[PDB]
């Protein structure tokens, strides 16, 4: 079952919690930390603010995105998988190529 | 002179809380016809959340009985008003014993009536309440100081397993008093 | 004695304190709660923001409104009867027909 | 009796409180949480801000919606049924089909 | 009279945590049929994380046994509900 975010809202799926890459072969434990990388699954139309129609956001479906695990980020279960829902304001960057 | 007292069926201390609701007989004792029984581990404060239960009985017509550690003033208010208006007949009684003992008897009450025990210490909440968890009997009478159940429709086999397990709990522990309470 | 709210503000009268309809015949006690339904008696000119004159509010006098008893909500006595004064922002919906 | 929200406001009814589906047959206990899913039954005209007329909401009546139970979410009783009232801002996404 | 009791195969202290669950016999003691056992180094609090385990058992139906430093009240709640409702028998 596919989902559909309503404007300004972006739905991305988290990768692995603290991706095992420390050292190159060393397995890093949990230091009360999470993963900051993710993959966007769904994107809304765009920001509705400032009256003048609706300007689309700068993140398209299929970008690898780095975000901040703030307060506005919520978790949900779709197709029995854990996904994350946030806004464009809370996402930090995109890694390309 | 020597006096012998004999108590038949299910009977123990602790009577009703509000004498405001009454039935056909006098003396304050309240009897119910094919009664409905509920049991709880903790006290309560809200009454609207009891919608799924009470309304159900309001669709059944059968009179209700409640068992908990206590029941607060507004609950007795709703209950007494509803019983006085004659829409639903309900009684409420504080828990009999203390700590583990009140629960230890609550299980036997549940098994004797045929229903299953509801407990806050278990995943099931006061909210989560089904028509299988609540018990049923043929007749119950409760007065000012004592409460009495005459006949639970719960099968004798369950009672057999329970009396077995309780007597198993009897075959240990020192002093008498403890063995006496279990007995 | 009629009253006059000053723009953006709406004055409505409360109904019955916790209108007894729970269960159908069951009388609920007071759980430190109130009633959220009312009927509009007086209406201000409109919102003053954004300079451009004054645009009227979307609730007309005589509407049965369901609202939120927020912080801006005040109570007053007119003709020895209790009435409520609030804003349009605190008003949620209207019952029609 | 049908209701009419006053612009930007949406009235939706909750489904089952924390649908027991974890594992498939296993009954999950209460982790002091609720359900965030609902079904849209009533929709206001739209947001009035920024003066420029009234821009309609992106949620149509009858949509199965996933939202965030923020502070602006209120509870009400209509036809002896428990309903929840919110804003489009509190609404996150929509489940389609 | 003198009586000799002999226990065969692995026996040690520490009994069950919740007497709420029972089996075919009495005494509160639970016996299991071709049971599966799990063992852990840490304690636990969450119950959803047991998905990969419980689901397997939910596909097998066979009863499970768990070993850790302890298991908390909410987990006891979930397990006791599951054993009482008769969906899966676990100790």
């Amino acid at each position: 079952m596919n989902i559909r975010p309503l404007h300004d809202r972006v739905i991305v799926k988290r990768k692995e919690v603290e991706t095992k890459s420390a050292g190159g072969i060393v397995l890093t434990g949990s230091a009360a930390a999470k993963s900051t990388r993710g993959e966007v699954l769904a994107v809304g139309n765009g920001r509705i603010l400032e009256n003048g129609e609706v300007k689309p956001l700068d993140v398209k479906v299929g970008d690898i995105v780095i975000f901040n695990d703030g307060y506005g980020v919520k978790s949900e279960k779709i197709d029995n998988e854990e996904v994350l829902i946030m806004s464009e304001s809370d996402i930090l960057a995109i890694v390309e190529a | 002179q020597d006096e012998l007292d004999v108590v038949e069926g299910m009977q123990f201390d602790r009577g009703y809380l509000s004498p405001y609701f009454i039935n056909k007989p006098e003396t304050g004792a309240v009897e119910l016809e094919s009664p409905f029984i509920l049991l709880a581990d903790k006290k309560i404060s809200n009454i609207r959340e009891m919608l799924p239960v009470l309304e159900a009985v309001a669709k059944a017509g059968k009179p209700l009985l409640i068992i908990a550690e206590d029941v607060e003033g507004e609950a007795l208010a709703t209950l007494v008003v509803n019983t006085m208006r004659g829409i639903v007949k309900v009684a409420a009684v504080k828990a009999p014993g203390f700590g583990d003992r009140r629960k230890a008897m609550l299980q036997d009450i549940a098994t004797l009536t045929g229903g299953t025990v509801i407990s806050e210490e278990i995943g099931m909440e006061l909210e989560k309440a089904t028509l299988e968890d609540l018990g049923q009997a043929k007749r119950v009478v409760i007065n000012k100081d004592t409460t009495t159940i005459i006949d639970g429709v719960g099968e004798e086999a369950a009672i057999q397993g329970r009396v077995a397990q309780i007597r198993q709990q009897i075959e240990e522990a020192t002093s008498d008093y403890d063995r006496e309470k279990l007995q």
